[PDB]
């Protein structure tokens, strides 16, 4: 298990870890959150209490190095570092556990959430998302845009996801108009899953990270995105049965895991109505349309 | 966007535009079979593709052959609408082809969009206007090529004869409009209007009869009477 230590903690603030979060007042000694499940990617969150604009993070891996936090006065966020010092990072993370100035990151034993939200989820695929390659962690924050929405404004601080629009000529084969508009089999398993992405974990990995970006940051071209991908699966009358199988999985988990009030925000009604009820693929996921139906029965 | 009454003198500026009508398609007569079922019998259909500016009709005739073994006819055809105004568009030279088309039927929006992904410069938008352009086959020589056609035909028309050396397209449009409302609210009080005075024929290469200019402004006012006197026979006013 690893450790993220905090050279402390001048302003207020609330610390999200993954699907937890924890309120920290102005100056308290909190030094950071151990115990850290080794084997996933994890993101460690942040939202000012003076001042609730931008919600930001940075999504990490304890396997790739040692990082911490630490507030910049100037810049005026907490940001993360990577500890290049062994030795000293164990004897900072050491003294500070010893004090116990730490959370634990509550997991419980039971409990698989994280690992079924990020499943596919995959640190490298996540830098090339997230382009700053001087850091081996990937920083994130609510305004953010997508290279998508910027086509429709500063490239180096953008969302790299995949480009899909249901109306371009990657999507439409001269002379299949009709059929690859009404059936989006081609562009998915042949310029997305075969072409671009290589196979359904990618696929699913960016899908995963874009919800998990929408929900933890509120980031709206996120949403659009975790949307699009959903949308193109549902809308192709030909998918491998491993990958709706496992696309109803990945779903149920995330309709799990939403705050009940975000729903209003984080949920496009069009596409789950096409998606669960009128789509190619609508018999295909049970598991989601039964908490989906359950759940959140008035989108519906 | 859309077009509508507020930008309506866009219709008659130098930008190139078509509007394209796809309610003649795909037409059907139903009847019932020998079992007590009923069926479908399709008839040949057209497109009405038409330039509001000068007149040109490109009138796509859509021959019954098309629908042979096909499902979902009536989404086929808007397809095969957007598939012919993309062809058409492509055979017309680069200063011909239009800069906008509009659709007189919303749904038509994608399959265009779909169609014409090579030409983003072209604009495809729907329209606010009631067009009543479906009568088109209320015109019969129009009609008439459309019935005798035996195999698929393009054939082109000037929809307003000789009117613009007398008129501007904005008045052409209006009387074009008006006769076709007439035609669609009461096809026989309609035709009976523009053929009550055998004196006055229609010439081999026109549709309409040959009016003076005060003879058509005697026949638009009794268009517009059978317009309304229709109104009132329907709501009983
Ligand atoms: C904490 O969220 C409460 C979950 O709310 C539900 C309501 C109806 C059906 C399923 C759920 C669920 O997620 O199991």
């Amino acid at each position: 298990m690893n450790t993220v230590p905090f050279t402390s903690a001048p302003i207020e603030v609330t610390i999200g870890i993954d699907q937890y979060s924890f309120n920290v007042k102005e100056n308290q000694p909190f030094h950071g959150i151990k115990d850290i499940p080794i084997g996933h990617v994890h993101v460690i969150h942040f939202q000012h209490a003076d001042n609730s604009s931008m919600r930001y993070g940075y999504w990490f891996d304890c396997r790739m190095g040692n990082f911490y936090i630490q507030y910049d006065p100037k810049d005026g966020l907490y940001k993360m570092m990577e500890e290049r010092d062994g030795a000293k990072f164990e004897n900072i993370v050491h003294n500070f556990k010893e004090r116990q100035m730490m959370v634990s990151y509550p997991k419980i034993d039971e409990d698989d959430t994280w690992y079924n939200l990020t499943e596919f989820v995959q640190m490298d695929k996540i830098r090339k998302i997230v382009r700053k390659d001087e850091n081996q962690f990937s920083y994130v924050d609510s305004s953010m845009t997508t290279v998508q929405e910027n086509e429709l404004s500063d490239p180096a601080h953008s969302l790299n996801y995949t480009v899909i629009n249901f109306k371009s000529r990657e999507a439409i084969r001269p002379g299949h108009e009709m059929e690859d508009f009404l059936d989006k089999s081609y562009y998915l398993n042949t310029v997305m899953l075969q072409g671009i992405f290589k196979n359904s974990s990618n696929y699913f990995g960016e899908l995963q990270f874009a919800f998990l970006n929408a929900m933890f940051f509120g980031n709206y071209g996120s949403s659009l995105q975790w949307h699009a991908m959903i949308e193109l699966i549902c809308s192709s009358a030909t998918v491998p049965k491993h990958m709706l199988d496992k696309l109803d999985e990945i779903l149920y988990y995330q309709i799990k895991t939403l705050p009940e009030q975000y729903s209003d925000i984080l949920l496009n009604e069009r596409v789950w109505n096409i998606c669960l009820y009128s789509s190619f693929q609508k018999n295909s996921l049970h598991n989601t349309e039964k908490i989906m139906e359950n759940k959140y029965p008035e989108l519906l | 966007g859309a077009m509508n009454s507020s930008n309506y003198a866009e219709l008659f500026n130098n930008d190139i535009k078509l509007f394209v009508d796809d309610t003649n398609v795909y037409r059907v007569t139903v009847h019932k079979t020998f079992e007590g079922n009923v069926a479908t019998k399709a008839i040949n259909g057209c497109i009405f593709t038409l330039n509001p500016k000068t007149g040109h009709l490109f009138l796509k005739i859509i021959h019954t052959s098309v629908w042979a073994g096909q499902k979902r006819l009536s989404q086929l055809a808007k397809w095969k609408t957007a598939e012919e105004v993309s062809a058409l568009v492509r055979s017309l030279p680069k200063e011909e082809q239009p800069k906008q088309i509009i659709v007189t039927r919303k749904a038509m929006l994608d399959p265009l969009e779909v169609h014409m992904l090579d030409f983003p410069n072209i604009a495809i938008r729907p329209t606010e206007l009631r067009l009543p352009f479906s009568a088109a086959m209320s015109i019969d020589k129009l009609s008439d090529v459309v019935m005798k056609a035996t195999e698929p035909q393009m054939v082109l028309f000037n929809i307003y004869d000789d009117w613009l050396d007398r008129i501007s397209s904005y008045t052409a449009f209006s009387r074009l409009t008006l006769l076709l409302r007439a035609l669609k609210t009461n096809e026989e009080s309609a035709k009976m209007i523009l053929l009550s005075d055998p004196t006055i024929t229609i010439k081999s290469y026109h549709l309409w009869p040959s009016f003076t200019d005060e003879q058509w402004i005697t026949i638009e006012s009794q268009m517009r009477d059978l317009i309304l006197t229709e109104y009132g026979r329907k709501y009983n006013v």
